[PDB]
């Protein structure tokens, strides 16, 4: 992410790291046995067996005391995902339980994030945190080592769709966040990242409202990041999360 | 203390 700072160790219990082959993505623990990510991460359809999920991580690919590694038993890409439009850009990872019937072993560093209310109307005023291990500036050489997070305001669809922003590229199921001025944004290597936004009606006041999907260039002017709108997909998530 | 609820307050 660009324009952010290193996140506190206890700051991101929900975030999950996903490793396979030469690839990496992030995601969010939304229940003890379930991770929500971006479908475009798994576009190439790797085998669950090759997927490794690590919860409770702070440094990308760094072993740590709170860290927990897990296999993936299966995963589902949204049936209407398009690798061209990136509409419907979400996927569910079913974690493999151990012999005790547990998947994620919760602790202060490993906890699920609350799902979005959905019914409540979205507002420009709402503020959100975006997080990830991707590029800290455009043209960056490597991925970050420590998790970065940055604060970004939500952006209404009517203003993100407007022709000076992203125009016709913004479809149902997407959402935008960030400064039209630029400067603060998710970037390449931040795919599958959780956008967590203030929710005044929620008991925790904080819910998962976006999945890092796409944009145009790390933090450029007049170009907010585009996220999957998690509230749009509650029914799909409930339905394929009984599973 | 138990979980903190994820519900609309
Ligand atoms: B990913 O790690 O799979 C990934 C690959 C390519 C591009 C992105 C990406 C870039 C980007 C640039 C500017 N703004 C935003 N919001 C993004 C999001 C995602 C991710």
């Amino acid at each position: 992410v660009v324009g952010g700072l290193v996140a506190l160790r206890g700051a991101h219990p929900y975030i999950a790291a996903l490793y396979w082959g030469h690839s990496f993505c992030a995601g969010s623990l939304i229940a003890p046995c379930w991770v929500l990510t971006a479908a475009h991460c798994l576009q190439d359809r790797p085998a669950p067996e090759d997927l490794t999920v690590v919860l409770g991580q702070e440094r990308r690919n760094h072993s740590c005391e709170p860290c927990q590694t897990l296999a993936v038993r299966s995963y589902r890409l949204h049936e209407a995902f398009s690798p061209v439009s990136y509409q419907h850009d979400l996927a569910l990872l079913r974690l493999q339980e151990d012999a005790d019937g547990s998947c994620a072993l919760l602790s202060p560093y490993v906890q699920p994030v609350c799902l979005p209310s959905g019914a409540a109307r979205p507002s420009e005023t709402t503020l959100c945190q975006v997080a990830g291990w991707g590029h800290q500036f455009e043209g960056a050489e490597e991925y970050a080592s420590f998790l970065q997070e940055a604060q970004v305001p939500f952006l209404s669809l009517e203003r993100c769709s407007a022709p000076d922003v992203h125009g016709s590229s913004i479809l149902p199921g997407m959402l935008c966040a960030g400064f039209l001025e630029g400067g603060t944004d998710a970037c390449q290597g931040d795919s599958g990242g959780p956008l967590v936004c203030e929710d005044q009606a929620a008991e925790r006041r904080l819910t998962l409202q976006g999945i890092i999907s796409w944009g145009s260039g790390c933090g450029d002017r007049n170009k907010p990041g585009v996220y999957t709108d998690v509230a749009y997909y509650l029914a799909w998530i409930r339905e394929h999360t009984v599973s | 203390n138990g979980p903190l609820s994820c519900g609309q307050r």
